[PDB]
């Protein structure tokens, strides 16, 4: 998937 | 006299002295395992639990982050589902960190006061007729207290320096409030989830930051966002705050 | 072929064939003891009453310090011989299914750590892979033949009753309960009847 | 309290 960030739909 | 209590994901607990550049005083592993666990067999695309029990869903093919209808505890209220919820308290001497008592749901053993309570919620997924586990999700967190429409706040200051945690570096940092430049630091082998500063009885939770960079600019966190971290190949979510540093 | 499964406050499970006059097929002990251990009186599911308090057994955990935990364990036996096939819990995972929820909570002094009070309730919920009724004031299972009301058989349990189900050809039928606050060799509890 | 009758809050 991805790294060390915030995320949302 | 003051301590910096920090809770990492390996389940361990360490204390730091904020009066000697953050020297490590002791360690405390309660043996309850790490804070997040996930066994699995065959897809269900990727389930990402939170420390409070909330599970989240990331689809690999469309590269998206979705919520999950059930939280770890809701599975406790195709498969039969076993497990259980747990809250064990550990009483430590305010200074030395020697365990004065540990009280579980099972019993009470005995040998000011720092009071530590570890929450742990596990849920296995068992085949109905089989009895074999197909996946599990163990999740926990720590919380500290001291034993001698309205919102508030508080800052974690100590001797003209303020102490902060960079959540992506797993580092506890202290900055002189005048100037803002770094004073001392300590990095952990394992990502940091919670931290507290114990000063003169009162305990302070240290907010954890994700530095998007002393004229320091901390901000809130959107509507319903979630910060992503990794522990030894296992992912999870926390409640960090945004922060940018300029000059 | 069907069976009548009853959970006693001993923490035990008994199987009675509702055909051969409640013929006991087997009895079971989980080793975890009675369904409740201990004014404040609780329901077997965790509700709390004294008359109601705004708390449940878990609402307290979330002057004193509380500790405790809820456990969901599933036991898997042979449907008619009753001999164990699989047991699954947070411990590990070594056809009818028996899910025991034991809710314990301990109040503990912050400095000493010795027990203050504690409540440990338990509740059973079942799954499977003449209208039978129950008299809880007598701890008896009674099947009433629909013809004339005259019963054909009954079975008496030495220990008060918590819940009962009939498994009429694969389906799980919960046996109703008729003549609140109970007691099993000491401690009081609550039920929804 | 009586341990053998249908109590009501």
């Amino acid at each position: 998937p991805q790294p060390w960030r915030f995320y949302a739909p | 006299r003051s301590l910096v209590i920090i809770s990492t994901l390996d389940g361990r607990i360490a204390a730091l002295d904020p009066e000697n550049h953050g020297k490590k005083q002791w360690d405390l592993d309660v043996g309850s395992g790490s804070l997040v666990s996930s066994s699995l067999s065959k897809p269900e695309k990727m389930i990402i639990p939170s420390l409070d029990g909330d599970l989240f869903q990331w689809d690999r093919d469309r590269e998206s982050m979705e919520t999950v209808p059930f939280t770890v505890e809701s599975l406790l209220e195709d498969v039969v589902l076993v497990g259980g919820k747990s809250l064990t308290t550990y009483g430590l001497s305010a200074y030395s960190g020697k365990v004065r008592y540990i009280c579980s749901a099972l019993g009470c053993r005995q040998w000011d006061i720092l009071l530590l309570q570890r929450t742990q919620k596990t849920v296995r997924a068992v085949g109905p007729r089989s009895g074999n586990e197909k996946w599990n999700f163990s999740v926990g967190h720590f919380e500290l207290r001291y034993i001698p429409s309205d919102v508030e706040e508080q800052e974690a200051v100590m001797m003209d320096t303020v102490i902060k945690v960079s959540v992506a570096d797993w580092k506890v940092m202290a900055f002189n409030k005048k100037g803002g430049h770094l004073e001392w630091e300590y990095q952990f082998s394992t990502p940091i989830a919670s931290a507290w500063l114990v000063k003169d009885g009162k305990v302070i939770p240290i907010s954890l930051f994700d530095d998007t960079s002393i004229v320091e600019a901390a901000r809130g966190a959107t509507e319903n966002s979630v910060y992503l971290g990794m522990y030894r190949g296992q992912l999870y979510l926390q409640s960090s705050v945004r922060i940018s540093e300029k000059f």
